[PDB]
């Protein structure tokens, strides 16, 4: 799961 | 004889709505030409604007699919505008999917592979058009790629289409058994332009005013149409020669 | 033969019968009109008063699409009403996606399509009517007239209907003294000689003159009714003309 | 609409038969012979191969006779087509009862089930039938061996000795004067080759134009042996029974 | 995430740092956050990767079936088509988006999209995590009709104050400059912005 | 409520020299109650062996799953399934119920008919194959089983010898699970013979 | 609107024919001669290349089409007809056989598949019969070399040899003195060139003869390296050069 | 519900079933026969979730009586328990699960052999010479290790089963209020009435 | 002739027989007046009897408390048409607490009626209507075809000799328009023009349908000894 | 699991260890992490290994009939588009973390793929377990312009860092090579640094050890 | 399941  | 109603095979194994679609694409009393260059593909098309109270702008049978595709219709206008629509929303769908811009020969393709289903499948009639699909393709270079209501496709050095087709074919095929190569070898779409209606000039054997001719232009990354001023600028460059 | 029993069947010539059938219900309908201007479009049409127990006025043909979108028709009045309803719901749909009301090219297309649909197979019926339709979007003005077949084309003047010949020629001579172009409140006045003139081809009866118009100096950009004063004063002018 | 182009392929003559049943056996009747034997102590199904070409891959070929379990075989006579379309449907069948009970599908339950589809396709749907007639050939532990027929109507009948396909007339009357209800396996081969060869709208009765099989218990002890004949096989047979 | 589009006197810029993260873990440092939707109109991408990337592909599939039949859409429309997809699916989506382009009409335009999936259009907008720290500084140091020069030296100043307070921001500054004249791209590197 | 773990039971697989052995143990309970000494978890299709550990009712509903269809295989195809093939077959059907999947740790052994070549390979619970030259192991004890197979097997053992190694690895494995036990089965498969052998056991 | 064509466009006549299936045949029967030979070691299909025009380029339009690595296909009759069946017999091919079996389907059984597609045509609802003969040929481990002709009608049959379309019924007769079971491959490219240019009437030469065989592997055409078993594809399509050099030796 | 024992002697299968129907602290029955009758020499037991166990018995009945009609013939009790451990096996990945938990003794009279099958609600089918479910099973199981013997009699298998009783009766915490029997051989099925 | 098969088909000259025969349907149907004045509009109907044993086919239908129609011609698709319009009028309350304007209502019919003109299976509706109605912009009276065209009037009639009563009215026109304020004298206007379409039969108690809305007014039908007033 | 994707001047290496597990327990000593989406396009996946198979299979049959449709070689861009499309579905449910990378018409491509269907591009790219001690040496050594055979170096260097260092991560090294205008070579254990020691003791029995009960002859044959 |  990768944020910004 | 309602074997020549709907699509089923005659007696002679033949489909009689399909040859009489065929006879359809004639009815507009339009000639189309596609020729190749080393970097374009040029297509040109007769514009016939009988009324005087049509607006000339909106009368075209020339379609910018995608970017990089173009394609010219010999057939009457509504079935011209439900392949254009089509093709439009298949090119798109196929860049969201596959993440790459369409090939002209697959467009082709796919469109000819639903109009085979119209032969047989029985609910839906042929359209009464005949495709010619061009572009520069970033693999295969400049492609002329055309479909028919059979489901016929196939590629092309050069094609004609319409009433006087056979007499522009072998106007081309005369040209290219002389200069002994598959395209026109220029370099400026400019001339490749100049050489398509010169040479439809020639089979035709009619003149062309600014407003008589419609030009579509394949290039790397982009297909365009000229303006009635870009086309006049090319017939003074045909006539100063 | 039997090939113009159904729809979507090419006869050997490579026509379509049923759409050439629709064609005849159309040319059989009263006249309706449509005058490009410079910074707009005017609708107007002939109205037959049958009895004189119709009411006045109450009786509106010309319908709005959207708010800056005129459309009137000849033929099968209900074919009509059922075209506009789609038009109203692709204008709904293009509106709620896209922000923008349609541009008219575009609307144009949605009707084009839809009208094509209706001659692909033998389970539906072409569409009984021409239409003549247009308004003003962000690249100006435009007229368009619609056919049973799903052709269109964009129009400096478009007629349809019994007083289709009488109103093209009519049509075809404001083209040619005006080139520079026409206001939209000369267009309002040429559209009811145009109906006035075309009504020699209907004279039994005598008529009700309906007039519409959007201009982006006029009416500001959105579709309205010529009533009233404006309306009179078109009446007046066409009623000189003829005598 | 679409009416105009309707063939009513699900109605009644003034007479009161199925219009596209008779012309459907009408079909099979062209196609070729299919003989089906059961003797008491097994069954032999025998069929004649559509004028063969010399060039046909005899040994690799599959026209007439399909294996639908270890212990059910059909022969064939019609559209081969049609007839795959079926037996796929049968296979199926008897695999979803072997899966439900853990025991083999009695053979007229299987029967039944094809021919209850068949029978679908002359009461509703608007599609032409199956133009296929079976011969089933099959044992269980409830009747032992057992012959069926099925035809496009859906209606299926048991059989001591039957034939489908072109001259059932000529075929039945020979097989109806030479069976009888004591006959082994070895004798109702004889009687299946001497059918056909009598039969046959062919100059002389080849190994290259037959398939045959039998469904013996010859097997080691209380077991079933489904036997596809090989063309080497067929032409042993028909030299042993002295017809070549 | 830090990211802002501001409108200047030739167009409109897009600004925005590198940095993904998966907790503390840096899975990359040199995102590409700043995506074209069509040739004059970009978007800024904050919140989840995946959802952001998935709306940003259909978006851009619209606005191409758009450019075929209708011609190039405005700013407003590209907005449009994002929020519809935003609101819709508000429930599923943790996304927050801003729209710039440049029209030749309308000049220079930003929308920002939130949570919510609301359409705001404004003069500058900030979005993601990195946004909080720079409220202050944005709101005292923008003014309506810069330069080119003056809104870079913006950008770069605002997301590098954003990349030295937020934990979840750092890696480049990537800029693209939206005007008449075409699309540029400009990249500034720590070494340049950390000692401003 | 652990599917894996109620019903209880181990499967072994191992590679010999021109051979291969599979194995299991014959108990079905409820959780603590022991209920059958009878079950074998080890069926067979054609010359391909299935071993298949987990929740009783899916071992059940495989084997039948499994015969329906390489049932089908052999007429349509007119041969007897390989072992490659038929581990593929496992891996589709598993994975077909990836969001709802048969709580089971199948286990496919055999000889290849064409090659001559000994197989082995285990699945997970969604279909995931895990091929080995050595072993394979599966069930409640397969910690125990891992440690007696990595500890007691080599390489091209003959099969009198192979049975000596896989048996000794499945008795001490489940004599140290309380779910596993009362009864154990082992195939021996040669390239045309196939011996399957009852071993004595404690019986708790 | 919707396909209210719910009923079967081919029916029983009360001769007992299949009207619409006989007028596909004859369809097939006007259609370009294309033909089969098996040897011992392969397979070879072949076909004239009937240009529309000699502006339009035959190498677009292929008639030999690989199906799956070891399996090719050639048609006599409509070409568009042909086309739509190799893109389903293609696909047939992964969801009822690789995604399952994790292998390519032996020929007999991506024939009976294509076969049963055809078969429908024959039966369901609103549609007419495909309008083409196939030729498939193919290998597999089990089975080795094999060719097989597709119907209409969905009937297939295996040959050691044969042909379909125009000059069949000449082309037959010349396979069956030609044909001996001790063929090897090369013999049998000869024997299908032989053959092919009684039928054809103008330009015999490698731009107008479309000839593919299914013969050894080919590790060259992978594309990768690494995996022993995968050994390459079987299905090779003869180069316009390969064969104008056996056209010298004829 | 709770109560049901099997076991399968020599020549018979014999079915014990707890007469109690309890629901809350009442007691509202104490005469309630748990099995039907599914062919003439096919006797199947149950216990579980109220309401589930009669339509699940009387829904499998229906099915078997429907194939003793259409093919004029009695299913085996081999074939009949196949049926009803594939009917649990789909149920238990139904919306709502049938949770009940069956005994099928039949008498095939095609191998003149007495068969007991233990099926639960999960669809796990095991056939044994004698069976129980829920609680009943950790006293009975343990009882007939010891003193069944295979080769029993009708009579000798009722005295066997009078020990799982009594057991039952002293060490049980529910009354149950005792069990009715049903004996299974070739002459089919008939009950007990003094127990 | 070849072209009156079905809806679907056009004649070569542009006409749907289908749609004419079911406009016959409605000249075969007993007649019906409609009339209004600025403050009330009247329906006045000649119910058809089977015989004398057979009771008088009610022709008037009520949709809200502010409108209703008369009906001649297939009664059934007058019940399937009036339920519709019903719908639609409590639409318009229960959603918009607005009353259905008897335009709209006109509007409404059409479109229902064309989609059966157009499509493949279906048939026209064989029946006419008279709507009549109060609503924000006054008396209103309506004539719908089963053609899809629907027509505002001042007055009219449909069914057997309607052109005696259509005639009358033509030439009352000046008169009946405006009474306003007197509900009786209007209805009688309508008594006076439906005579006008009678042969031999003459207007009897039983045999004499009137609906009246207005102002202060709701939509109410008249029947039996309640007609009596006005023979 | 360690996964790691390095791009060359003229091509792409990806590389992964050899083992596989089911919780602390080592189920697979030797297996393979490598997988052919297309003849020269290569997916390295960590994540649940039944979905990574599974993904990896679909969109490489969707990929090949693709491929025979357009008569064109498949594009990285396409399988990536495929994948991100079919993960994004399913909203992570399907737990496959792919590295894909291949050489196509277009140049050579190194992509990665998350679960939820997220996508990034790089020219080093590790993922799995055994990702942040790859990633170490990843950071430390890759430059612009690398050799094929510094690649390769520096490609299974970083596998070692995750055999070694993570407990998820054991035993060979698998490499592929992917070259432009070259066939893709598949290194299956490329390095095998794990070799298991001689035992101390053979444990072969004396025949007899075990007691057996009964012996059957099974029937495999019709 | 197994992962890796
Ligand atoms: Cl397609
Ligand atoms: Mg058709
Ligand atoms: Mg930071
Ligand atoms: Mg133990
Ligand atoms: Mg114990």
């Amino acid at each position: 799961f990768l944020w910004x | 004889g309602y074997d020549r109603h709907i699509t089923i095979f005659s007696p002679e194994g033949r489909l009689y709505q399909v040859e009489y679609a065929f006879k359809a694409t004639n009815q507009t009393n339009i000639n189309s030409l596609a020729v190749r260059g080393k970097d374009c593909t040029v297509v040109i098309s007769q514009k016939k604007v009988p009324d005087k109270l049509l607006d000339p702008t909106t009368v075209s049978y020339i379609f910018c699919i995608s970017r990089t595709i173009g394609m010219v219709v010999n057939g009457p206008i509504p079935d011209a505008r439900n392949a254009a629509l089509r093709a439009k929303a298949e090119a798109a769908e196929f860049r969201y999917k596959y993440g790459y811009d369409m090939p002209c020969d697959v467009l082709a393709k796919r469109m000819a592979n639903l109009s085979q289903i119209y032969t047989q499948r029985a609910y839906m009639r042929p359209l009464g058009v005949i495709l010619t699909f061009v572009s520069v393709d970033e693999e295969l270079g400049p492609s002329i790629y055309k479909t028919d209501p059979a489901g016929y496709y196939v590629g092309y050095k050069a094609t004609a289409t319409g009433p006087k087709q056979q007499e522009i074919t072998t106007n081309l095929e005369n040209h290219f058994k002389k200069s002994k190569i598959d395209h026109i070898n220029e370099e400026s779409w400019e001339k490749v332009v100049e050489f398509a209606i010169t040479h439809m000039i020639d089979a035709l054997g009619t003149e062309f005013s600014k407003n008589d001719l419609e030009v579509g232009v394949a290039t790397k990354d982009k297909f365009f149409t000229l303006s009635a001023e870009n086309i006049e600028e090319r017939l003074v460059a045909i006539a100063e020669q | 033969t039997g090939y113009d029993l159904s729809n979507s069947v090419f006869s050997p010539d490579g026509r379509n019968f049923q759409v050439e059938y629709a064609v005849k219900a159309v040319e059989n309908g009263t006249t309706s009109i449509g005058i490009k201007c410079n910074d707009g479009v005017v609708f107007a049409v002939e109205k037959l008063i049958t009895s004189k127990l119709l009411v006045p006025q109450k009786n509106v043909k010309i319908q709005v699409v959207d708010r800056h979108i005129g459309c009137v028709y000849s033929g099968l009045i209900p074919d009509g009403r059922h075209l506009v309803n789609r038009g109203r719901e692709e204008a709904a749909s293009f509106k709620k996606l896209y922000k923008t009301p349609i541009p008219i090219p575009a609307f144009a297309d949605r009707l084009g399509q839809y009208v094509q649909a209706h001659t692909l197979y033998n389970s539906v019926r072409p569409f009984g009517v021409s239409t003549i339709f247009g308004g003003v979007d962000k690249n100006g003005a435009h007229l368009y007239m619609l056919e049973p077949s799903g052709s269109y084309w964009g129009y400096k003047g478009a007629a349809t209907g019994k007083g289709r010949q009488s109103a093209k020629a009519e049509l075809e001579k404001l083209v040619d003294h005006h080139p520079e172009g026409l206001s939209a409140r000369e267009a309002v006045k040429q559209a009811a000689k145009i109906i006035y003139l075309a009504h020699e081809d209907n004279k039994e009866k005598d008529f009700e003159l309906e007039i519409s118009w959007c201009s982006l100096s006029e009416t500001n950009g959105l579709h309205k009714f010529v009533k009233g004063d404006l309306l009179q004063e078109a009446i007046d002018f066409a009623q000189k003309e003829i005598n | 609409g679409s009416r105009r182009y309707d063939s009513r392929t699900t109605i009644f003559s003034p007479e009161g038969r199925l219009y596209q049943v008779e012309y459907a056996l009408e079909s099979i009747s062209h196609a070729g012979t299919a003989i089906g034997i059961m003797a008491s102590d097994g069954i032999v199904l025998a069929a004649e191969r559509k004028v063969t070409s010399t060039l046909l891959e005899q040994d690799t070929s599959t026209e007439k006779l399909y294996k639908l379990n270890d212990k059910i075989a059909v022969a064939v006579a019609g559209l081969t087509a049609d007839a795959e379309i079926l037996i796929n449907t049968a296979r199926i069948h008897a695999q979803n009862y072997l899966k439900t009970y853990n025991e083999d599908i009695p053979v007229e339950i299987l029967v039944r089930r094809l021919s209850d589809i068949k029978q679908g396709y002359t009461q509703h749907g608007g599609l032409r039938p199956f133009g296929v007639s079976f011969i089933y050939a099959g044992y269980d532990d409830r009747y032992g061996y057992q012959l069926y027929t099925s035809n496009p109507s859906g209606n299926y009948t048991g059989w001591k000795a039957i034939s489908v396909g072109a001259n059932t007339s000529a075929a039945q009357t020979l097989l109806q004067m030479d069976y009888k209800d004591d006959m082994k396996v070895d004798d109702a081969i004889e009687l299946a080759l001497k059918t056909l060869s009598k039969t046959t709208d062919s100059s002389a009765l080849t190994y290259d134009r037959l398939e045959f099989a039998t469904i013996r218990k010859g097997a080691n002890d209380g077991e079933v042996y489904q036997k596809i004949f090989k063309p080497q096989e067929i032409k042993d047979i028909l030299v042993k029974t002295g017809i070549t | 995430t830090s990211i802002m589009a501001v409108t200047f006197k030739d167009g409109v810029i897009l600004g925005a740092d590198s940095r993904t993260t998966t907790g503390a873990y840096i899975a990359n440092r040199v995102t590409d956050k700043l995506t074209r939707v069509h040739d004059k109109i970009w978007c800024c991408r904050s919140g989840s990767a995946a959802d952001t990337q998935a709306i940003a592909d259909i978006v851009q599939y619209h606005l191409e079936l758009y450019t075929s039949q209708y011609g190039t859409p405005s700013t407003e429309t590209a907005a449009s088509v994002f929020k519809e997809l935003c609101y819709e699916n508000k429930d599923n989506l943790t996304a927050g988006i801003i729209v710039a382009g440049y029209d030749d009409k309308n000049k220079g335009e930003v929308y920002t999209i939130p949570l919510g999936g609301s359409v705001h259009k404004l003069p500058y907008a900030i979005a993601g995590s990195g946004s909080t720290f720079i409220y202050g500084y944005c709101d005292k140091n923008f003014r309506e009709n810069m330069s080119k020069e003056e809104t870079v030296d913006f950008i770069k100043h605002s997301l590098s104050q954003a990349i030295k307070w937020d934990g979840s921001s750092g890696g480049v500054i990537r800029m693209v400059v939206l005007t008449a004249a075409g699309v540029e791209r400009l990249i500034f590197y720590p070494d340049e912005y950390e000692q401003l | 409520s652990d599917p894996s773990s109620i019903n209880g039971g181990i499967v072994v697989a191992m590679t010999g020299k021109d051979c291969v052995a599979i194995a299991c143990d014959l108990r079905l309970g409820s959780q603590s109650l022991g209920v059958s000494n009878k079950f074998e978890k080890i069926f067979h299709y054609g010359h391909v062996f299935l071993g298949i550990t987990g929740l009783a009712t899916d071992v059940t509903t495989l084997n039948e799953m499994f015969r329906y269809k390489t049932n089908l295989y052999k007429l349509k195809e007119e041969r007897a399934i390989e072992p490659e093939t038929f581990t593929q077959l496992v891996s589709s059907s598993l994975y077909e119920r990836r969001f709802g999947p048969y709580f089971v740790g199948p286990v496919v052994a055999g000889i290849n008919s064409k090659s001559g070549k000994p197989f082995i390979a285990g699945f997970d619970l969604i279909g995931c194959i895990d091929e080995a030259k050595d072993f394979i192991v599966s069930g409640t004890a397969s910690d125990q089983l891992f440690g007696m197979c990595e500890s007691l097997y080599e390489p091209n053992l003959e099969p009198e010898d192979l049975f000596e190694t896989i048996s000794q690895a499945l008795l001490n494995a489940a004599d140290r699970d309380a779910l596993s036990g009362w009864g154990a089965v082992v195939y021996i498969i040669k390239k045309d013979e196939v011996v399957k052998r009852y071993l004595k056991m404690r019986q708790d | 609107m919707t396909d209210r064509y719910s009923f079967s466009l081919t029916t029983f006549s009360p001769s007992g024919k299949l009207g619409q299936i006989d007028y596909a045949l004859t369809a097939v029967k006007q259609g370009v001669t294309s033909l089969g030979i098996k040897a011992t070691n392969g397979v070879v299909i072949a076909t004239e290349k009937k240009s529309s025009s000699p502006l339009a380029m035959s190498e677009t339009l292929s008639k030999v089409s690989l199906l799956t690595p070891d399996i090719g296909a050639v048609y006599s009759g409509m070409g568009p007809d042909y086309r739509v069946l190799v893109d389903k017999s293609r696909k047939v091919a992964h969801t009822s056989y690789k995604r399952i079996y994790g292998e390519y389907p032996p020929t007999k059984l991506l024939v009976s598949e294509v076969a049963k597609i055809m078969q429908e045509a024959t039966q369901s609802g609103g549609v007419r019969p495909f309008g083409v003969s196939l030729l498939i040929a193919g290998h597999d481990e089990f089975n080795g070399f094999s060719l097989y002709q597709v119907d209409p009608s969905g009937s297939y049959f295996p040959w050691k040899a044969t042909a379909i379309g125009k000059g069949s019924v000449a082309a037959k007769t010349f396979l069956e003195k030609r044909w001996n079971d001790e063929l090897e491959l090369e013999d049998a490219i000869h024997i299908a060139l032989l053959t092919l240019k009684e039928s054809v009437e103008g330009e015999f030469n490698g731009d107008t003869i479309e000839l593919a065989i299914i013969g050894d592997e080919n590790p060259d055409l992978l594309g990768y390296t690494g995996i022993p078993t995968d050994k390459g594809p079987r299905f090779r399509k003869l180069t316009s050069q390969e064969i104008n050099d056996r056209l010298e030796a004829l | 519900m709770d109560i049901i024992l099997g076991i399968r002697v020599q020549d018979s299968v014999i079915l014990a079933s707890s007469k109690a129907v309890t629901r809350g602290i009442s007691v509202l029955k104490d005469s309630d026969d748990k099995t039907r009758q599914l062919s003439p020499h096919t006797l199947m037991s149950f216990a579980g979730e109220a309401g589930d166990t009669v339509q699940f018995a009387e829904y499998i009945q229906a099915n078997i009586q429907l194939y003793s009609i259409r093919e004029d013939y009695e299913l085996s009790p081999q074939a009949v328990s196949s049926f009803v451990r594939q009917e649990l096996a789909k149920s238990i990945r139904s919306r709502r699960p049938y949770q009940v938990n069956v005994l099928i003794g039949g008498y095939d009279k095609k191998k003149n052999k007495p068969e007991l099958y233990q099926i639960d609600y999960l669809g796990t089918k095991v056939e044994l010479p004698y069976g129980a479910h829920g609680y009943s099973g950790f006293y009975t199981f343990s009882l007939l290790d010891h003193h069944y013997r295979p080769d029993m009699t009708t009579e000798e298998g009722l005295d066997l089963l009078k020990l799982c009783v009594q057991e039952l009766e002293k060490r049980m915490p529910m009354d149950f209020k005792g069990v009715i029997v049903k004996i299974v051989d070739k002459d089919g099925i008939r009950q007990v009435d003094d127990f | 002739n070849n072209y009156d098969g079905d809806t679907v088909t056009f004649s070569p000259t542009g006409r749907l027989f289908q749609v004419e025969y079911a406009l016959e349907a409605i000249k075969q149907g007993s007649v019906t007046v409609g009339l209004r004045s600025n403050t009330h509009a009247v329906l006045v109907a000649l119910k058809r009897n089977a015989d004398e044993l057979s009771s008088y086919q009610k022709k008037i239908i009520k949709c809200d408390e502010h409108m209703g129609l008369s009906l001649a011609g297939l009664a059934p698709d007058a019940r399937v048409l009036s339920n519709y319009l019903r719908q639609q009028c409590n639409y318009s309350s229960l959603v918009f607490n607005r009353k259905l304007a008897v335009e709209r209502a006109g509007h409404l019919l059409c479109d229902k009626a064309q989609k059966n003109t157009q499509s493949y299976g279906g048939r026209p509706y064989g029946v006419g209507l008279l709507i009549i109605g109060y609503d924000k912009s006054g008396a209103h009276l309506l004539e719908f075809q089963p053609s899809g065209n629907v027509t505002e009037l001042y007055g009219t009639a449909i069914g057997a000799r309607s052109q005696g009563a259509k005639t009358y009215l033509e030439r009352t026109l000046d008169t009946f328009i405006k009474i306003d304020g007197n509900p009786d004298e209007l209805i009688k206007a309508g008594v006076e023009a439906i005579s006008q379409s009678l042969r031999d039969e003459s207007l009897t108690v039983d045999n004499l349908s009137i609906a009246i809305v207005g102002k202060d007014t709701p939509f109410t039908i008249y029947d039996g000894e309640a007609v009596a007033k006005y023979i | 699991t360690t996964i790691v994707g390095v791009k060359f001047n003229n091509g792409v290496v990806i590389a992964a260890d050899t083992r596989s597990t089911q919780g602390p327990i080592v189920a697979d000593k030797n297996c393979a992490k490598l997988h052919r989406i297309s003849p020269k396009i290569w997916c390295a996946g960590a994540g649940t290994a039944a979905d990574t198979e599974a993904v990896t299979q679909l969109i490489g049959s969707n990929i090949e009939l693709h491929s025979l449709y357009t008569s064109r070689e498949p594009r990285v861009v396409s399988a990536l588009q495929m994948l991100k499309q079919h993960l994004f579905k399913y909203q992570g449910h399907i737990g496959a973390y792919l590295i894909v990378a291949g050489v196509d018409p277009t140049g050579s491509h190194l992509f990665s793929i998350h679960a939820h269907g997220s996508t990034d591009v790089g020219y080093y790219l590790s993922l799995g377990s055994g990702s942040l001690a790859a990633m170490a040496v990843l950071e430390s050594h890759w430059k612009q312009d690398l050799t094929k055979e510094e690649a390769i170096k520096l490609a299974s260097d970083a596998i070692q860092a995750g055999i070694w260092n993570d407990l998820g991560s054991g035993s060979n090294v698998d490499v592929c090579v992917m070259e432009i205008g070259k066939d893709a070579e598949y290194l299956r254990n490329y390095l095998t640094p794990n070799v298991r020691e001689e035992k101390q003791k053979s444990y072969k029995f004396p025949r007899g050890t075990t007691a057996v009960l009964k012996e059957s002859i099974v029937n495999i044959c019709d």
